[PDB]
RNA sequence: UUCAUCUAGACAGCCGGACGGUGGCCAUGGAAGUCGGAAUCCGCUAAGGAGUGUGUAACAACUCACCGGCCGAAUGAACUA
RNA sequence: GUGAACAGCCUCUAGUUGAUAGAAUAAUGUAGAUAAGGGAAGUCGGCAAAAUAGAUCCGUAACUUCGGGAUAAGGAUUGGC
RNA sequence: CUCUUAAGGUAGCCAAAUGCCUCGUCAUCUAAUUAGUGACGCGCAUGAAUGGAUUAACGAGAUUCCCACUGUCCCUAUCUA
RNA sequence: GCAGUCAAGCGUUCAUAGCGACAUUGCUUUUUGAUUCUUCGAUGUCGGCUCUUCCUAUCAUACCGAAGCAGAAUUCGGUAAGCGUUGGAUUGUUCACCCACUAAUAGGGAACGUGAGCUGGGUUUAGACCGUCGUGAGACAGGUUAGUUUUACCCUACUGAUGAAUGUUACCGCAAUAGUAAUUGAACUUAGUACGAGAGGAACAGUUCAUUCGGAUAAUUGGUUUUUGCGGCUGUCUGAUCAGGCAUUGCCGCGAAGCUACCAUCCGCUGGAUUAUGGCUGAACGCCUCUAAGUCAGAAUCCAUGCUAGAACGCGGUGAUUUC
């Protein structure tokens, strides 16, 4: 008989299967679409989510009741240190899919993303890339060569590049490599850029700019195994039930005389691959950048670096990309940001944000005071010290 | 015309009635606009209009279903600008299907939202928040 | 935006920091926590704990 | 509502200059006049009042739309009106309308004010006693 | 399969006429071909129904049967499986 | 000892330290709890849970077999020195 | 006025744990009630120690409503063993 | 139960806007019958809750054709199952009825889906009362009350999680295949405009929100307390103090972290091909004709862009590859 009330479904089946994924970065699996007459530019960055805090900024939504006043919103963190070129990949279309063609790395390596290539690095003797590195013995014509076949084929074009993580609070001390689409025409000037950019730095700035909307890549925070009750929103069985009521009740018919997929069932919950679209940057802050956390209409000098530090990361000394709202991902994870794969135009984006003030006091609780100097200023003399 | 308001009044609900009309106080039996859901209780919150009865009042008033505009919530809700507020108790007012008062005079503070809805609430009140 | 101040212990209040409430009689209360707040409920008296600005004043601590 | 359903008298004081008052073929004396202006409702359901309205004045300001012409009420006010022996006065309103909606470049508008008083003269023509 | 029109000009196409006795009789508040019952006529006729429809309160005004003008060779209808 | 008390809790004499253990703290359970706003809208059904609770003082209805109902209901107080 | 019995259900009571029709009719209770209560009674098939009716008090008896109360629920979440 | 053919008539005229008699052709297996083929060394028998999928005989939403379509509203129909289809009073109930919101509160199957998923209100053991029937034991699709819902650790299915082998190991990638997602409403403006005598009363574009769903996230707010973190309190014990033990976490107030809440916040993409349909040229059939050749636009459709997983016997690139 009929389920004689109707409900919507319980989860989303287009992110099936809810395991856990590959790796702790998340796969780009979508680059925006080549413009070739736009210059040569990254389409993606690496950061690491750093945390969360809240801004003070004017509205500004014509038509809305509340146009033109302030709006208190939360915005998620994320360190952004200057990512190192240190490869160029080339891809050749085939009937078969994309196939990387091959790939040119650059002359010297930091221990930094030597060390991805070890699970032992204490250990180990180091010889990562030593006959590759001879490549470049007089004049690199192994490279050159090499460089020319990517120019002669490999309709795409991408660059290795790889977080500079001991620059940040984190005691992973191993890089994560990531390769980034070079979008922009002329091929050949992509491997020029590439070849050009070995060994050298891109920073967030010439990437991401204020007010952009931007898509957050990252691997959820995992919790292990999960009940249908929370795993999938399914409703909680009556206090009545035996054997249990944090259950779902019919698993299947008798026909067809098995479990189906669509049916919620007990496993793994989070650590799965999100790609989150549509959040805007409400800053870009340098870290040499000192009072990074002021704004135009505040100037105090403090830096985005919350009271004693991000809860569970640190404190903030790099390039940072603050997103309006949340990220997939938790605290200390690698995430990837990349552009708009289209060209959004509905007034909340081509909004430009102005902030008032930003928030911080410390996460480590019921934060009272933005700064030390006002802590001082509140509570005047103390015993210990001031 | 409103921002989405923490509902704090489902179903069942029975509220303080804010006007002069004789009425004690308000019992919620159904929102306007409110959504459908299986098992989901219909729930409203501040400046919602409502179908009520009442339970204490003025004999007339009492056996038959009115509108109502909610004034107070006391559910604590969160304001685009950070604030979280709510009031001391629930609190409505009886008004006819196009948001006009039955009664002549409110009775304790209104919302924001409610005023900015129906002006004839407004209108009837005195201090806002 | 401006910096209100906690109605119960005199802490400053950032923006969509605490919580506000209305009494009947339409006065506003703003809290910086939910510590003053369950004070305020509790009906405890500001002159009378030990950490509030006010019985700072009255008692003549930090001047 | 939005609409009017009674008939009100107002009082108005009007001053002139002494030019178009020798431009007046009639006796008169002065330079001011008083105004006892009745505001009739346009609605055939209160077409009576109209009446009492016509039979306590002298004059008809009749009032017409360039856009919708002469319509039915137009047609019925102005027939008591010369029923009572009133003599009218015709004023083509919403021209304004006429010149953000109907996008008239030269001629369409004088066509529609002379197709206008043309339907009017007929009107009072037929219906007005020698 | 059967029956019809057809170089003495078939069908289709486009264009012209579609009258007079006469607003036929009776009814109808009005009924003039065209709300109705009945009468389904005559003359001029290449031809026109006491009308094929639209339409008017009733007239009117178009339209169609009907006959012609242009082209010149096939065409139409009803059934069978 | 607290306490009206052989109530519950702690201690003195006496007795025992006997139940296979170690490591983590997923789901779902068993047992114990808490939860903003609403307050039975859940459900066959207030099932389960919560709320009340001792003592002192005030006050206590309908009905009644005059014996009760009755701790009716409804209230106020309680520490230490 | 009849047919008819041993006598033809009296006092009482009822859609009652007894009424099919039936979710009976009216009133009240609710926003809405096959529930509850108060009435009516040609009552399938109520009824007088096969005891009728009414009863204070009592009941881990069945049912209805109200206040309070609360995760029963909106809508779930967290913690401990 | 649903759908057709003919058209005497209804519909002011007018068989076919909408209907449609006398007849007649069918479809379906959510009705109930008919039968007794399977099951009596036993398929757990109603209803509700929960959850998934499927059908379309489509209530709403998308785009349209027709009207006895002026507007609004409404009615008939087409492509269409993508996406929704509720909260409650009574009753075990399915069903029914009413209140109310809603865009709508469409109909159904999946062993009349679903009891080793629950519950047990009903039916349907044994106890008990009443009415009727019976001399009686007892009978009642007559009413009422109480009445044990057992087992998974096996295989498969599903959800997750490892894993030998392809020289080893490590990194960066491709995407065959499989899944897929967004839904709907309100307000302002157009505009009191089109239309209409009037009453009334739109629609395209644009803007701000909201409903349902989904995925994350904890800046703030709320909750959570074994942080047994601080303080307070009671009883007892350590001679008193200080400091504490016990009261199965002794209780109370606050409480950071983590978890978590439409109880909190953020986000949820745009191109093509098509259906119905409306058309272009143009024969068939000197005319006509959206159709026959050909062709334009066009739906919540479909396929793509995008998102998820990465074939563990699909693949590529790249680094190092055991002086002993
Ligand atoms: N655009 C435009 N609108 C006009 C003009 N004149 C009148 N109107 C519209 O016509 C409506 C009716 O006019 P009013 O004067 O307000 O009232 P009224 O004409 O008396 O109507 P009733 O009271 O019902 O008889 C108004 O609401 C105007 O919007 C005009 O000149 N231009
Ligand atoms: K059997
Ligand atoms: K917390
Ligand atoms: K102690
Ligand atoms: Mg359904
Ligand atoms: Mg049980
Ligand atoms: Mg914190
Ligand atoms: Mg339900
Ligand atoms: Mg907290
Ligand atoms: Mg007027
Ligand atoms: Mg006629
Ligand atoms: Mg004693
Ligand atoms: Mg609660
Ligand atoms: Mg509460
Ligand atoms: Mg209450
Ligand atoms: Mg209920
Ligand atoms: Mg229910
Ligand atoms: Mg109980
Ligand atoms: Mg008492
Ligand atoms: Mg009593
Ligand atoms: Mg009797
Ligand atoms: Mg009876
Ligand atoms: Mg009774
Ligand atoms: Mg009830
Ligand atoms: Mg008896
Ligand atoms: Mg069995
Ligand atoms: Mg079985
Ligand atoms: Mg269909
Ligand atoms: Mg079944
Ligand atoms: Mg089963
Ligand atoms: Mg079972
Ligand atoms: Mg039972
Ligand atoms: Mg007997
Ligand atoms: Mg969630
Ligand atoms: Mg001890
Ligand atoms: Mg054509
Ligand atoms: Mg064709
Ligand atoms: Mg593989």
């Amino acid at each position: 008989s009929h389920r004689k009330y109707e409900a919507p479904r319980h989860g989303h089946l287009g992110f099936l299967p809810r395991k856990r994924a590959a790796s702790i970065r998340a796969r780009v699996k979508a680059f925006p679409k080549d413009d070739r007459s736009k210059p040569v530019a990254l389409t993606s960055f690496l950061g690491y989510k750093a945390g969360m805090t809240t801004i003070v900024r004017d509205l500004d939504r014509p038509g809305s009741k509340f146009h033109k006043r302030e709006v208190v919103e939360a915005v998620t963190v994320v360190d952004t240190p200057p990512v190192v070129v240190v490869g160029v990949v080339g891809y050749v279309e085939t009937p078969r899919g994309l196939r990387s063609l091959t790939t040119v790395w650059a002359e010297h390596l930091s221990d930094e993303v030597k060390r991805r290539f070890y699970k032992n690095w204490y250990k180990s003797k180091k010889k990562a890339f030593t006959k590759y590195s001879a490549k470049y013995a007089q004049d690199g014509a192994g490279i050159e060569r090499e460089l020319a076949r990517i120019k002669k084929y490999a309709s795409v074009v991408r660059v290795l590049v790889h977080t500079q993580i001991r620059k940040t609070p984190l005691a992973q001390k191993k890089a994560h490599l990531a390769e980034i689409q070079l979008n922009g025409g002329s091929i050949s000037e992509k491997v020029d850029w590439a070849r050009e950019h070995f060994e050298k730095t891109v920073a967030v700035d010439s990437v991401f700019e204020q007010n952009e909307m931007i898509d957050a890549i990252a691997v959820t925070k995992g919790h292990g195994f999960e009940g249908v009750t929370h795993r999938w929103g399914t409703k909680k069985l009556p206090r009545k039930t035996h054997r249990g009521l944090r259950k779902v009740a019919c698993i299947g018919a008798w026909h067809p005389a098995h479990v189906m997929w669509s049916v919620a069932r007990a496993g793994q919950r989070g650590y799965h691959s999100r790609t989150s679209i549509n959040h805007k940057i409400y800053r870009v802050g340098k870290g040499d950048d000192e009072a990074n956390g002021a704004t135009s209409f505040d100037r105090t000098k403090k830096t985005i670096t919350p009271m004693g530090g991000f809860v569970h990361y640190g404190e903030i000394k790099n390039d940072f990309i603050m997103v309006k709202g949340c990220i997939p991902g938790n605290r200390k994870r690698i995430v990837t940001l990349r552009k708009s794969l289209y060209t959004n135009t509905s007034r909340k984006a081509l909004e430009e944000v102005s902030l008032k003030w930003i928030d911080t006091a410390s996460k480590f609780g019921k934060g009272r005071f933005q700064t030390p100097a006002e802590k001082h200023a509140f509570m005047g003399t103390l015993k210990k010290d001031l | 015309t409103k921002f989405r308001i923490s509902l704090g009044l489902p179903v069942g609900a029975i509220m303080n009635c804010a006007d002069n009309s004789g009425a004690r106080n308000l019992y919620i039996i159904a929102v306007k606009g409110s959504g459908s859901r299986l098992n989901r209780l219909p729930a409203a919150s501040l400046g919602d209009m409502v179908m009520a009865t009442v339970k204490k009042g003025k004999p007339e008033l009492r056996k038959k279903v009115m509108p109502a505009i909610v004034v107070r919530q006391a559910k604590s809700w969160r304001r685009r600008d950070g604030v979280f507020l709510y009031f001391e108790d629930n609190a409505g007012v009886i008004a006819n299907p196009k948001g006009e008062m039955k009664g002549s005079a409110i009775t304790g503070p209104v919302g924001k939202e409610c005023a900015d809805l129906w002006p004839r609430v407004a209108s009837n009140s005195g201090v806002v928040v | 935006m401006k910096v209100e101040i906690d109605s119960f212990s005199g802490a400053k209040i950032y923006p969509g920091r605490g919580t506000l409430f209305v009494r009947g009689d339409s006065k506003i209360f703003r809290f910086q926590n939910s510590k003053s707040a369950s004070l305020f409920k509790q009906r405890k008296n500001p002159r009378r704990i030990a950490w509030t600005v006010l019985f700072r004043k009255h008692h003549k601590k930090g001047i | 509502r939005g609409i009017t359903i009674k008939s009100t008298a107002i009082s108005l004081y009007s001053e002139m200059s002494d030019e178009d008052v020798k431009e007046i073929k009639q006796k008169t004396d002065g330079n001011s006049f008083l105004i006892n202006l009745i505001d009739s409702p346009g609605h055939v359901d209160f077409s009576s009042e109209v009446t009492a309205a016509l039979r306590v004045t002298d004059g008809a300001l009749v009032v017409v739309d360039t856009i919708e012409g002469v319509c039915v009420q137009t047609e019925t006010v102005l027939r008591q009106a010369l029923g009572e022996r009133i003599k009218p006065v015709v004023v083509i309103n919403k021209v304004d309308r006429a010149l953000l909606e109907l996008q008239v470049s030269k001629e369409d508008l004088y066509q529609t004010f002379a197709r206008t008083v043309e339907s009017v003269n007929v009107i009072v023509s037929t219906y007005a006693d020698e």
